[PDB]
RNA sequence: UUACCGAUACCAAGCCAUAAAAAGAAAGAAAAAAUUUUUUUUUAGAAUCUUUUUAUGAGUAGAAAAUCGUGGGGUUUGUGUUGAAGCGAAAUACGUGAGUUUUCGUGGAACAUCUCCCUAGUGCAGAUCUUGGUGGAAGUAGCAACUAUUCAAAU
RNA sequence: AUUUCACUCAUAUUAAAUAAAAUAACUCCAAGUGGGCCAUUUUUGGUAAGCAGAACUGGCGAUGAGGGAUGCUCCUAACG
RNA sequence: CCUAUUAGCUGGUUAUUUUCGAAAGAUCUCUCAGGAUCGCUGGAGUUGAUUAAUAUAAUUUUACCAGGUAGAGAUAAUGA
RNA sequence: AUUUUAAAAUUAUUUGAAUUUUUCUUCUUAUAAUUUAAGUUGUUUCUAUACAGUACUUUCUUAACCCACUCGUCUUGAAACACGGACCAAGGAGUCUAGCAAAUGUGCAAGUGUAUAUGAUUCUUUAAACAUUUUAUACGCAUAAUUAAUGU
RNA sequence: UAAAGCUAAAUAUAUGUAGGAGACCGAUAGCAAACAAGUACCGUGAGGGAAAGAUGAAAUAGUACUCAGGAAUGAGCAAUU
């Protein structure tokens, strides 16, 4: 809104805050990303190091669905389930749930985090990291793969 | 350019007001739209106009 | 045109309007390039008393417990 | 200079007019601040004009009195005029400038029954 | 003339009024700045001083750090001026006593199913005038994102600081100053 | 060797603003005039608020807050043929100030909102600025090529 | 080296004096500047210059008041 | 007509009071009438102090350290 | 509306001790008053036994005494023998859109944002407002990094 | 499953014509043009291109008569409102 804009508190003043000395002209410096590596070259390295230069290989027809896969923690694993029902598998102990992550959106179960001690849970996933398969193995638990 | 600010991209270089479209009625489409297929309706007399998939 | 090519007049007028600031006064620092087979052994050594401190607590908090 | 009736004080009576507002008859006599370089006004010459400051301020004590030693308030029509049966010995009324006659009397008898001074009670008679 | 520095006047830094409108965080701040004045106790100063702090300095608090703090303070009463979160990483919750100034709707119902409570500060006002008991807690005030671009410039030997980039890839600023390769590493 | 004159600097007192400070969220009758009854004045409690105390005040380029005014919109509540807006001259008027407010005259049909909000083609002394109108110069420069005019009468 | 236990080293006059010493310390977002000149003392080139070039401090610029008849920079002294 | 082409260069850039307050050095630059970067300034915010303390200081004192300018010398070295 | 109080001083009666031996000699060791404490009080006269007068308030005009170079601009430096300005009225210059960030206010929170559409006993206003498909996989940003890369 | 062919809907519309509307402009503004406006006028030609709205309710009330003056016009005891 034009009624809270800094240009009203200038209206008397002879030049609009740019200065007497040195104007408000136009282009005084370049267009755009003009003068970068010759006399913008200070701001170029100390805020955008590695700009210059290329490194690494072409891949000429990329296709983005062949290698899509969002991945969760064993961390997360037992909250996807009901708290009342949580409650329930911690109580018995002949009886052990079976979770499809797939069916929730996940690809791939990695492995950060701690499992609660001596509880089993079976698993099923596409693909699965070393580290959290021997966590969900020493609980006493079982990985499954599926396609 | 002089701070600490991502580097400009924008890709306004030709004559881009000559085509500028804002989307005035939309809504006004959608009754036109919704109108129109409920009068194939009455025409149908009784007869749904979905089809099978 | 010719013009000026050099004085520090004023210079230190400017630095004295927020003074001369001074090192920050902390109790350790980075041991990162420093004396090597030296503090390889400290690392034994801290190793070994924490192995000892949290044994002691643990045994302690087990028989209080009970 | 300073002009004092009873209690009350000003500091100043005259106004303050525009810099070379007696020379060119574009420039208007009400104050504006002088920006620019070389004016002798901005730069406190000796023998021009003053500038405006925050040291002419009045005591907060008697600001808004007038020398009637009271109070301004501004009506439109008679009932307008009641809440000063409360508070009738440290405010007068005024009318406003475009009631009519009728209203005027009006507004004059009930002003006259409540003991409130009317400032201007003698206008389109 | 007299030789003072700013001439004399004595400066502070921080903030000195409410900026939010909400009438009921008004009333707030009048019963705590009342408090605070007329039974100095260090206790409601603090707060009377931090409900006025802008929302970057209230952090969230989630329901595990809330419970590990409180881990040796049995029956007592944890007092937080910001919001507290569900955490989905806890396996099971303990019964607790807490006041603060938001709860979100899965931690509240998670509190209230293990026997403990959720006080606002009108009701602490009332049965804590002193704070006895209470133990006050706050949430991490640098992890949020744009303090990861603060400090050091990236470009400075030994920075730790974010670029702003359009995107991330090998593509888009990795060549020519972040590693030996091309002409020096940072 | 003495006396004296002389600053916006020094000292004592009042007032304005700025900065900090000591306090405040539970309420009750004072005087005068008249003869043991009448009559006047007051009888307070708004938190970016109300009392009281101390120190301080130069400013180009530049930065911030508070405040004043203009064309339209929503809400509230208002003026006008017993004369609106506009314009001319003013005021024992208010404000440090930009400005509010009122009187008399002319005028002949519309005009506000400060209760709080929204919005913009929103504030001029200058740019050899744009369009229109008007001056001093001034009753002045000037009304000089081409040989030349006169007497009487009509209208 | 590090770690754990014992004992003990002046304070109220504060491990020497003085201090409108916290008007401190640290982060963030930005403006305007990047043609300067003058005076005492030191000092380079030049016969010298109201010439050209450096050092420490104070100023003019950005600043008015009293004095120097007059005066951007001298003396007193800085502004409700 | 493209076209209100482009100008590191001249000219202009509209109400009040109150508070704070500069730079004309430095590095790089087909750079020397320009620009980016540091320094100087404003505004926000937190952590502290409010305990005549501690942190602190363009100042002294007590203990210790480093120097080759003024002066001197030419019968001590070098050169006159 | 209860610190203009307490205390202190003074004056006149007192209860006791000193010493400087006294019509201002000391020590509030008992009651009353007063101010020198605890920021000005009193008496006469005038205006006047008035209703706007020649008096009082106020606004203009014209003298005196002291003082006062032409504004705006670039500049180390402007009253300048530096440039623009004969006068008056109206007009006249940091805005709009995209994209990013910081600050602050608001809502919800490991999530958050109902896209394009569709629905409705929505249809002057309404081009607004209301709704979401009758153990629930549209998409963006976030929840995990790193490497040229197979990948992990 | 190339080197032959046809085909509606969902899409676009600074043109022409008709209808409705707005937190738009208010006669130096808004289209160049609120009026005999692409008109008057300028250029050999291609082309250039303005200024200019308002009496009153009613003129089916627009000023009758007298005096002065060649007239224009002025004055009135005379006249519409
Ligand atoms: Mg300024
Ligand atoms: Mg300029
Ligand atoms: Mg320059
Ligand atoms: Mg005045
Ligand atoms: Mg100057
Ligand atoms: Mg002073
Ligand atoms: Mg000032
Ligand atoms: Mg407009
Ligand atoms: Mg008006
Ligand atoms: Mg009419
Ligand atoms: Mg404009
Ligand atoms: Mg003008
Ligand atoms: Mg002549
Ligand atoms: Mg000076
Ligand atoms: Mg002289
Ligand atoms: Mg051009
Ligand atoms: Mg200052
Ligand atoms: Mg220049
Ligand atoms: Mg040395
Ligand atoms: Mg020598
Ligand atoms: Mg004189
Ligand atoms: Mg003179
Ligand atoms: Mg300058
Ligand atoms: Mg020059
Ligand atoms: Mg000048
Ligand atoms: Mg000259
Ligand atoms: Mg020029
Ligand atoms: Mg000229
Ligand atoms: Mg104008
Ligand atoms: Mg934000
Ligand atoms: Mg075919
Ligand atoms: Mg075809
Ligand atoms: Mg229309
Ligand atoms: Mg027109």
């Amino acid at each position: 809104a034009t009624r809270f804009k800094k240009n009203r508190k200038k209206r008397g003043h002879v030049s609009a805050g740019h200065g007497r000395v040195g104007k408000h002209r136009k282009h005084p410096g370049g267009r755009g990303k003009a003068g970068g590596l010759h006399h913008m070259r200070i701001n170029f390295d100390k805020y955008h190091p590695g700009y210059f230069g290329k490194v690494g290989m072409r891949h000429l027809n990329l296709l983005k669905n062949r290698t899509y896969c969002p991945t969760i923690n064993v961390d997360k694993l037992w909250g996807l389930l009901p708290e009342e029902k949580k409650k329930e598998f911690s109580e018995n102990k002949d009886i052990a749930p079976v979770i499809d992550v797939t069916r929730k959106g996940y690809f791939k179960v990695l492995g950060n985090g701690k499992l609660k001690h001596n509880q089993p849970i079976v698993v099923k996933a596409r693909y699965f990291s070393s580290v959290a398969e021997k966590k969900i193995k020493a609980v006493g638990g079982q990985c499954i793969l599926v396609a | 350019v002089a701070h600490n600010n991502v580097l400009p991209n924008v890709h306004l270089h030709k004559w881009w007001q000559r085509h500028v479209r804002v989307n005035f009625s939309k809504n006004i489409k959608k009754k036109k739209r919704r109108l129109l297929r409920e009068k194939r309706r009455k025409a149908n007399g009784g007869t749904p106009i979905e089809k099978l998939h | 045109a010719k013009s000026k090519n050099h004085t520090n007049h004023n210079q230190n007028r400017k630095a004295h309007k927020n003074g001369i600031k001074k090192p920050k006064k902390h109790k350790f620092m980075s041991r990162k390039g420093l004396d090597p087979n030296f503090f390889r052994n400290q690392k034994y050594c801290l190793k070994g008393i924490q192995k000892k401190k949290k044994e002691l607590k643990l045994k302690a908090k087990q028989e209080k417990n009970n | 200079a300073v002009k004092k009736v009873g209690k009350i004080i000003k500091k100043r009576t005259k106004k303050f007019t525009r810099f070379q507002s007696n020379r060119f008859m574009r420039v208007k006599p009400a104050w504006r601040k002088p920006r620019g370089i070389d004016c002798r006004v901005r730069r406190r010459y000796k023998g021009t004009n003053l500038m405006p400051s925050i040291g002419y301020g009045s005591n907060k004590k008697t600001k808004f009195l007038l020398p009637n030693n009271k109070y301004k308030y501004v009506v439109k029509n008679v009932k307008e005029m009641e809440p000063l049966i409360m508070n009738h010995t440290k405010y007068c009324v005024q009318i406003a400038h475009n009631v009519s006659s009728k209203k005027r009397k009006q507004i004059i008898e009930r002003a006259k029954q409540m003991n409130v001074s009317v400032i201007n009670a003698k206008a389109r008679l | 003339g007299i030789a003072l520095k700013n001439v004399g006047r004595i400066k502070k830094h921080g903030r000195k009024h409410l900026v939010s409108k909400n009438p009921y965080l008004r009333l707030l701040v009048k019963l705590y700045n009342f408090l605070a004045r007329r039974t100095n106790a260090n206790f409601n100063k603090i707060i009377a001083k931090r409900l006025i702090m802008p929302k970057r300095y209230r952090p969230p608090l989630s329901l595990s750090k809330l419970q590990y703090h409180m881990a040796n303070h049995p029956n007592d009463i944890a007092v937080v001026v910001g919001s507290i979160t569900d955490d989905k990483r806890l396996f099971s919750l303990k019964q607790l006593k807490v006041c603060a100034l938001r709860f979100t709707e899965t931690a509240r119902k998670r509190i209230e199913d293990a026997g403990g409570e959720c006080l606002t500060f009108d009701q602490l006002a009332l049965k804590y005038p002193t704070g006895k008991k209470c133990v006050l807690l706050r949430g991490p005030t640098k992890a949020r994102t744009a303090e990861k671009h603060f400090g050091k410039a990236p470009g400075k030997p030994k920075s730790k600081a974010r670029p702003y980039v359009r995107s991330k890839g090998r593509k888009f600023e990795k060549a020519r100053g972040r590693r030996k390769s091309r002409a020096y590493k940072k």
